[PDB]
């Protein structure tokens, strides 16, 4: 959110086509879901994540 | 009322409500609470609806 | 003549009572009749079942279970082929609405 | 003709002909926010060869 | 037949459609106790009634536990 956020700024910021303000938002939402965890690929990742959490849960007990 | 979130808009803040999740009974009361920005305005257009989707997978994580 | 041989086999599964020599046997089985004959509900709403089964896929892609949302699309299209279909999806649903969310390697 | 047909869309913007002759294909059939993604599209046979593909996709 | 045993062969991928509908809805159904209720369902029955019985003897059985 800081990386992301400042391409998304330029690129709303400057744009001259509301085209291009929609085609800003598009990519921008598109990296998100990329550097979170949450492709078709990086479901491996993803369920080490969740257990990962599972032993947080567990501790408190 | 009480914080900072008061000032602002009172078009975001009346797009911003709740709702709830499916399969509430078998306890899981985490599971069940978000946030939905509701958008059905001319800037619909802007914000369509299979990214608002995407904001509350990632309002999710 | 099916549907009473089929309620002993309900109660005998479900309720774990193999000897229908147990008086428990009898008395599941006269409750379990009794309560089909107490009409107490609407007959099933196959529009309300519809909006149901979407909002079970609705809430599988927002939880990024993409295999899942898949499968579900997939097996409730593919049984909605040829009301007593509705009638099945709300029985199951009923039955175990706890949360029952996780329930993944397809 | 058609010069006075392209003003009807700059100078107008609002499209309306039984025959095709202009390069844009207005959908009349609904749209209330799906208006600007899909409502007009390029009809890409009544393109003529003295105007080049860049002004017309522009024109749209 | 030949068409008598393509019907049972189809009746019984539906069946197994249901099957893996139960296994990922993580309901704890089998396929013994859902034979039962499709020919329960054959004359007709409401699953209102048929859950409302099966959520009792489900916890006539976590008794016997």
């Amino acid at each position: 959110l800081e990386c992301s956020w400042d391409e998304l700024w330029n690129k709303v910021q400057q744009a001259q086509d509301l085209d291009h303000i929609i085609a800003a938002h598009e990519v921008f939402l598109d990296t998100i879901i990329s550097r979170c965890l949450l492709d078709s690929d990086s479901r491996a990742l993803l369920n080490q994540l969740r257990a990962v959490f599972d032993q947080i849960i567990e501790l408190q007990n | 009322r009480a914080t900072n979130a008061q000032f602002d808009s009172p078009e975001i803040l009346r797009r911003l409500d709740v709702r709830l999740l499916e399969v509430s009974p078998g306890d899981t009361g985490w599971d069940v609470f978000s946030l939905d920005y509701h958008v059905d305005g001319p800037i619909a257009t802007v914000f369509t609806r299979e990214c608002m989707s995407h904001y509350l997978r990632v309002f999710n994580f | 003549a099916q549907q009473e041989r089929d309620v002993r086999e309900l109660v005998r599964g479900v309720a774990g009572l193999q000897d229908e020599a147990d008086p428990n046997f009898q008395l599941a089985l006269n409750f379990a009749w009794s309560n089909f004959r107490f009409h107490r509900f609407l007959d099933v709403n196959s529009h309300k079942i519809e909006k149901t089964i979407e909002g079970i896929y609705e809430k599988f892609v927002i939880h990024s279970d993409l295999s899942k949302a898949a499968s579900w699309k997939r097996l409730t299209e593919e049984f909605l082929n040829a009301d007593a279909h509705y009638s099945i999806l709300s029985l199951l649903l009923c039955l175990s609405d706890s949360p029952s969310n996780s329930s993944y390697v397809e | 003709p058609v010069l006075s047909f392209l003003y009807r869309w700059i100078y107008d913007g609002e499209l309306e002909d039984t025959y095709h002759e202009f390069f844009v294909a207005s959908d009349p059939t609904v749209k209330t926010d799906r208006l600007w993604h899909d409502k007009y599209t390029l009809r890409k046979s009544m393109i003529p060869s003295f105007m080049t593909m860049d002004q017309s996709r522009k024109v749209l | 037949a030949a068409a008598a045993a393509a019907n049972l062969n189809a009746v019984r991928e539906t069946m197994d459609v249901l099957l893996e509908i139960s296994r990922i809805l993580n309901t704890g159904l089998d396929m013994e106790t859902l034979s039962i209720c499709v020919r329960l369902c054959e004359q007709g029955i409401n699953p209102e009634a048929l859950s409302s019985v099966i959520k009792e003897l489900r916890k006539a059985t976590e008794a016997l536990k």
